[PDB]
């Protein structure tokens, strides 16, 4: 017949939204980092998921500028809660970055591995079953990707199920930050989001259009390229309903 | 976050002149020549205000240090929404430095004793048509720094030069004056940082004014001219700004200003900050202060 995650509680979820801004920490201690500039304009893509999972009646919980230490301890915290009357838990995280690493505003790396593990089915079992999405918002390499000519257009489950993880970009290449609009893929993850999610999409289907347009959009200065890339071990179509 | 920028291109020109004490003030000069692998004897001069009585060799980590204080207070101005990611010799082997009184340099300039010879006639004859006319005028004064960057000289580091001076008159002569040439128009590339100099609008409006800024190419682009008179500031320059549209939901509009250009004075700490960057104009002149009387 079918299946589809639940999402009848009145609050479906958390919002842990991670805004990083101020990297002066980082300036001065990790040398690597001085040369490093503040993510500005982080503020409209914080202000921008806050309104989506708003409307999607997600109980947002905002967080300044963290460093990676607070940041474990801000997980470790939504992870000993009940997620019972839950039936979503959500994560964003915004700041540079490097080969599957999220740096913040101290300026030491932090895995994602050892980020989004904190919220496997052991880990909380409050959300075992639930789907449990995060974004990453995010460089991921200092190469800058190339762009083609298209020319066209009761019992137990596995541990590590049910996680949307929806990457700003691909491994290796950077990620696109604009700080008059904002960033392509938290704005494009909106516009599109907080569009489809009317006539009832599953995320699934929304990441799709969400790599569409961000290959569209174009680095007019260095001739670059983003082009996200989700990750998903879900069992059922994910989508969210509102009023 | 990338570490692949600055190199083997940026080479515009940075210039930095500090009053050292009472009557000496120390002149940095780096171009993009200075920068290369000379593979023979290479010829350049400008003004010095006064004579120098000592040239040395610094460091290249000064050529950010300089370029940075400056271009910063001029990017207070901008407001770019661009994509962000996350008789008087001083030889020494490489180098041959001679300051003589301007007027002097005329009637003697054959003589290359700082052995830039080898050129002969057919390279020499050049910079007396398109330069020499311009480092000599009615003000027979007006000392013409001549240095003679030999190969050599890429070796190691430290390709900035520093010439320490006695400034007479107390006047100040940043050396933005170029090769007369035959088309009749000269590009801007260069920074400048001079400090305890006074102020002068008059001579700074009529440079500013004769600047063509580059195009970001949209027909909507119209330059604007400047004259601000802020609390310890007070900037002369020209920006070429244009509105833009947003990239999804709201019709909100971002006007741009950009590629700005001209001078900025501190009224307060008595500095002058020059930013002249890849702008065309049709005055190919120094610019003369006066040291703080």
């Amino acid at each position: 017949l079918d299946k589809v995650y639940q999402m009848k509680s009145k609050p479906r979820g958390y919002c842990l939204i991670i805004n990083n801004h101020n990297f002066a920490k980082a300036r001065e201690k990790v040398p690597k980092l001085h040369s490093i500039r503040d993510r500005n304009g982080t503020h409209l893509d914080a202000g921008a998921l806050t309104t989506t999972f708003e409307e999607l009646h997600f109980e947002i919980k905002p967080h300044h500028d963290c460093t990676v230490e607070q940041i474990y301890e801000i997980l470790k915290i939504y992870q000993l809660m009940d997620h019972s009357n839950m039936d979503c838990f959500i994560c964003c995280i915004l700041s540079h970055g490097d080969k599957g690493i999220i740096y913040g505003t101290d300026g030491q790396e932090a895995p994602i591995y050892e980020l989004t593990s904190q919220f496997t089915g052991l880990k909380c079992p409050s959300l075992a079953g639930k789907p449990k999405v995060f974004f990453i918002q995010a460089c991921q390499g200092d190469n800058y990707q190339k762009g083609i000519p298209v020319e066209t257009d009761t019992r137990y489950i596995p541990d590590e199920a049910d996680f949307l993880l929806g990457m700003a970009t691909v491994n290796n290449c950077v990620s696109y930050r604009n700080p008059a609009e904002g960033t392509w893929y938290i704005q494009s993850l909106c516009q599109s989001l907080r569009e489809r999610c009317p006539r009832g999409d599953d995320i699934l289907t929304i990441l799709t259009e969400v790599n569409y347009e961000v290959s569209n959009k174009d680095d007019k200065k260095n001739m670059g390229k983003q082009m996200p890339q989700p990750t998903f071990t879900l069992r059922k179509k994910l989508v969210f309903p509102s009023d | 976050c990338v570490i692949f920028p600055v190199e083997i291109d940026v080479s515009q020109t940075i210039i930095r002149d500090c009053q050292v004490d009472k009557q000496t003030r120390e002149l940095v000069y780096i171009n993009k020549i200075m920068n290369t692998q000379l593979t023979k004897p290479v010829l350049m001069m400008f003004n010095i205000s006064g004579p120098i009585r000592s040239v040395t060799r610094k460091n290249n980590n000064l050529r950010d240090r300089i370029k940075s204080k400056v271009d910063e207070q001029f990017d207070q101005l901008e407001r770019d929404y661009s994509d962000q990611m996350d008789i008087k010799y001083f030889k020494d082997e490489h180098y041959s430095v001679s300051c003589q009184n301007g007027s002097v340099l005329k009637s003697k300039f054959a003589k290359i004793l700082k052995s830039h010879d080898y050129t002969d006639k057919k390279s020499i004859e050049a910079y007396e048509k398109y330069c020499l006319p311009k480092l000599v005028d009615e003000r027979n004064d007006y000392y013409v720094a001549v240095c003679v960057l030999k190969p050599g000289f890429e070796n190691g580091s430290n390709q900035v030069l520093s010439f320490e001076y006695n400034p007479i008159g107390n006047k100040v002569i940043v050396p933005f004056a170029h090769e007369i040439n035959d088309t009749g128009l000269y590009e801007y590339d260069v920074v400048a940082y001079v400090d305890s100099v006074q102020f002068d609008g008059e001579q700074f409006e009529e440079f500013v004014q004769s600047l063509i800024l580059p195009s970001s190419f949209k027909n909507s682009e119209k330059v604007l001219y400047y004259n601000e008179a802020s609390k310890n500031k007070s900037m002369i320059y020209k920006a070429l700004e244009f509105t833009t549209e947003s990239s999804w939901g709201k019709s909100e509009k971002y006007n741009w200003k950009i590629f700005c250009n001209g001078f900025i004075y501190d009224k307060k700490s008595k500095v002058l900050y020059v930013k002249l960057h890849n702008v065309t104009s049709a005055l190919n002149k120094n610019v003369i202060l006066n040291t703080i009387k």
